[PDB]
């Protein structure tokens, strides 16, 4: 049918147009997301500098467990927040099954709904309106306040993000958080003075605000650019369907133009 | 099934009722359940008076089920009692035709074995002139006005037909 066909065309005519304006604007906020990222990267690194410096085994013998997702609120990215949910579902049935209690923040409204009714048992807390603008440190003093605030002083921790290798690939990294007695336990932390269970205690939870800074803009960098292309893939699907749709309406109008001719020539044949 | 002749019901109750000057209802080729009940609905509203005639809405009903030349013709006959309320009676007219499409569709029957090569779709030759002829003397001239509600059937929803 002629109108069927018109319809559908100005459907997907208007739909490429949205995805080609997504990734317009998507590719306009990745430019400084990645030029926020570097010197974030080289600060975030340099505070897990002496975690690795020191080669903190971790707890080995401890319960509970915290776990951290970053994701941001929009979907439409790609597989990032589905990424991180598989991950951080496999690694709490893993940790669940091996005895260790675990409990879950999820940054970002996307992972807390695509997690909530999976674990919604093992949660603590999620965060909402991260991903609109690019994230900050105050992002992280609020997070690592009330991960604080929350009471719940884990054994050890882990954030688990998408870390941004480059424009076209990311790596779902786990990152790991320790707590206050086994940094003190360690045996490397011998070799630093000064330490006690107050300047341990300062440093930690300051280093937990840093890191996970650091994991907000390495994952609002590495969405922007899996946005940007995931629109540029759905803009380019988009023109193929109106491409083939629009032969098929040349076809189809071809036809309808015979046939009524038709129709007029058989009935001025009859007379 | 857009709301069409429950549209013209209530124009037909608001209009017709606050007005003055002898409306006609012309109804071309429309369902005969329809029609009685606009007839039933109207004589119980007053605006038909069966007694000690009061009346102020005259019917013409060809309706589905006659030939097509009578569908054709009976909003020729609901023009031509309008016209006479406006042409030697000197009053406002209203004229509700309704559906004035089975007055086209009509013409595309009559045509049909009329004789005549058909256009396009299939309507008439002569529906563009012959429409024409029939809506001008819907008018409002210096002796009197008639304001015309049309019922418009448009098949399939297309408004380009
Ligand atoms: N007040 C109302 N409440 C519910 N349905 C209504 C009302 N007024 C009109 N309708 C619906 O409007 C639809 C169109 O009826 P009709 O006037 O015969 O359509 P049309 O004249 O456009 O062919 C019907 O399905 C009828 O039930
Ligand atoms: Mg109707």
């Amino acid at each position: 049918t002629l109108k069927d066909i018109t319809r559908r065309l100005k459907s997907i005519k208007n739909i490429q147009k949205i995805t080609k304006s997504m990734k317009m604007v998507a590719a306009a906020k990745y430019a400084r997301a990645e030029r926020e990222l570097k010197p974030a990267r080289i600060y975030g690194l340099g505070s897990l500098a002496l975690y690795e410096k020191a080669d903190i085994k971790g707890p080995e013998d401890k319960k509970k467990h915290l776990l951290i997702g970053v994701s941001s609120d929009r979907g439409l990215c790609g597989a990032i927040h589905s990424s991180i949910a598989k991950q951080m579902k496999s690694e709490v049935a893993t940790l669940t099954a091996a005895g260790k209690e675990v409990m879950l923040v999820g940054i970002g409204d996307k992972i807390r709904g695509i997690l909530y009714r999976t674990h919604s048992d093992q949660f603590l807390v999620a965060f909402k309106e991260v991903g609109r603008k690019p994230p900050t440190f105050g992002d992280a003093s609020v997070i690592a306040l009330e991960l604080l605030n929350s009471g719940y002083e884990f054994d050890e921790g882990s954030i688990i993000f998408n870390k941004f290798r480059s424009v076209i690939s990311y790596k779902t990294e786990e990152k790991p958080i320790f707590s206050l007695n086994t940094v003190a336990s360690a045996d490397s932390m011998s070799i630093y003075d000064d330490i006690d269970a107050d300047v341990l205690q300062n440093y930690q939870e300051y280093n937990l605000a840093n890191i996970i800074y650091y994991s907000l803009k390495e994952s609002t960098t590495s969405e922007q650019s899996a946005r940007m292309t995931a629109m540029d893939n759905a803009s380019k699907n988009a023109s193929e369907m109106i491409d083939k749709l629009t032969l098929t309406f040349n076809r189809t109008r071809q036809a309808v133009i015979t046939k009524e001719l038709i129709e007029i020539i058989s009935g001025a044949a009859a007379l | 099934g857009v709301g069409k002749t429950v549209l013209i019901m209530e124009l037909i109750n608001n209009v017709a009722k606050a007005h003055g000057g002898y409306s006609v209802f012309a109804g071309v080729g429309e369902r005969t359940r329809e029609g009685n009940d606009l007839y039933h609905e109207m004589i119980e509203s007053g605006v038909i008076n069966l007694k000690d005639a009061t009346s102020k809405v005259a019917l013409v009903y060809g309706q589905m089920n006659e030939p097509p030349g009578a569908r054709a013709r009976v909003a020729l006959t609901g023009l031509t009692v309008a016209e006479y309320f406006r042409d030697q009676e000197g009053q406002d007219v209203l004229l509700f035709i309704d559906n004035i499409f089975r007055f086209t569709q009509a013409g595309s029957e009559v045509s049909a074995l009329l004789g005549r090569i058909p256009s396009a779709v299939g309507y008439q030759p002569t529906l563009a002139t012959d429409m024409g002829t029939m809506q001008e003397r819907i008018t409002t001239t210096k002796k009197g006005s008639i304001t015309s509600v049309q019922a418009i059937y448009v098949p399939a929803d297309d408004l380009t037909d």
